[PDB]
């Protein structure tokens, strides 16, 4: 399954390119780059890596619009197509900045007061079994240039012990956890045996 | 602000022209590239009907069965539906009855429905005659339009008819 190895290399490449911009603050201000800017930089490097390797035929990167990002609790979606022309996997990726601590609402006027965590969980429930939520943390408290990953199911499992809200649960999970699984070790279950993911256990996903 | 707000949804098989329909109505533009909708999206358009300001929250649903669950959750609170088939594609017209019962199952909030056969600029590739669409719409109790998002035919008329139907039921 070539797509797994090439996409893992793409993820590590994009994160390493993004590390340059992490830990930057404007000269007088405490302001960092916008979350959308970081997400777009990461996505552009990732997609340019998937091109020149010829794997875009089996992988589609869809950046959520502002409306889609607000509704789905996802910042983009990776759809993995199989040997046939059928969808085999979907990763709903939400990014976080934990170097500094709110979701801005759209012009909806009909209701929607949930967290990004609950929205992502509901999105992945609605899509189906082969859709998994994935948090990517750009920078942690200390080590502002550290990029990590956490599967949503791991946080959900930790929530049966912590009994605290999902965002604080992801925050507690990115700390408190030293065991790591490499990104290529993950995603080896791309087009088969979706039980390997969602059963990754108490572990974070390391990029570099 | 505004005087009314109506939730409209656009449903139908994939590659039928739901996004193209929405983009033509909202931005008066068209692009031939096929970017399939992931789950759902929406756009807001303000119109003036019956000397009243009506805002339209128009949701573009995905046509693939894979999203049929998530899309259905957003039928909640919908007041109007654009059920679209493609006159080029017979499978899309055969799927209409299933879409209509899906409307009935998941909203049925006295939601008005409009049946639309898109791509009517593609007369050389038509496989569903106009009479078939008229008959099915008359049976189901829907108003009917053949339209083209490419050439901007009967797009505004379809949306305005939906808005008129919603306004009258009050
Ligand atoms: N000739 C012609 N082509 C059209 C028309 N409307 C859409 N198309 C083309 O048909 C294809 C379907 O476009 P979409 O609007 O994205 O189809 P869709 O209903 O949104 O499909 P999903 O997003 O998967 O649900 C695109 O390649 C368009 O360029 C039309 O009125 N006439
Ligand atoms: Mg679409």
């Amino acid at each position: 399954p070539v797509v797994c190895e090439v996409v893992s290399e793409a993820i590590v490449h994009a994160a390493q390119k993004l590390k340059e911009y992490l830990g930057f603050e404007y000269p007088p201000s405490k302001l960092c780059p916008a979350a959308n800017t970081l997400n777009e930089i990461f996505l552009i490097h990732f997609i340019t890596f998937c091109q020149e390797k010829g794997v875009d035929e089996w992988l589609t990167t869809t950046k959520m619009t502002k409306h889609q990002a607000f509704l789905f609790g996802a910042d983009w979606i990776w759809t993995f197509w199989g040997s046939d022309k059928q969808i085999k996997l979907q990763l709903a990726v939400q990014t976080l900045q934990m170097s500094s601590p709110s979701n801005p609402e759209s012009r909806v006027e009909e209701s929607w007061k949930k967290s990004r965590f609950d929205k992502l969980e509901e999105f992945c429930n609605l899509i189906g079994e082969d859709c998994l939520g994935l948090f990517i943390i750009f920078g942690m408290p200390g080590k502002p240039k550290d990029i990590r990953g956490v599967v949503l199911d791991s946080v959900k499992s930790q929530m049966v012990r912590s009994h605290l809200p999902g965002g604080k649960a992801v925050a507690q999970f990115v700390l408190e956890t030293e065991d790591c699984v490499f990104i290529k070790e993950l995603l080896r279950n791309c087009l088969s045996k979706k039980d390997g993911l969602r059963e990754v256990g108490k572990v974070y996903i390391s990029i570099l | 602000n505004f005087d009314y707000m109506f939730k409209l949804l656009i449903i139908g098989n994939s590659s039928v022209g739901k996004t193209s329909f929405l983009f033509r109505y909202a931005d008066d533009t068209f692009t031939p590239a096929f970017v399939s909708t992931v789950g759902i999206d929406f756009k807001v358009k303000t119109v003036y009907r019956h000397e009243k300001r009506v805002k339209l929250q128009i949701w573009d649903t995905a046509g693939l069965e894979r999203y049929r669950t998530i899309t259905t959750a957003y039928y909640r609170g919908a007041m109007g539906f654009i059920l679209m088939y493609d006159i080029t594609n017979e499978e899309s017209f055969n799927a209409v009855q299933d879409w209509a019962t899906q409307i009935k199952t998941y909203s049925w909030d006295n939601a008005q429905v409009i049946l639309v056969g898109n791509k009517c600029d593609m007369e050389e590739e038509r496989v569903v005659p106009t009479e078939k669409g008229q008959l099915l719409a008359e049976q189901l109790g829907f108003d009917f339009f053949e339209a083209s998002a490419k050439e901007n035919i009967s797009v505004r008329q379809a949306f305005e008819r939906l808005v008129d139907a919603i306004c009258d039921k009050m």
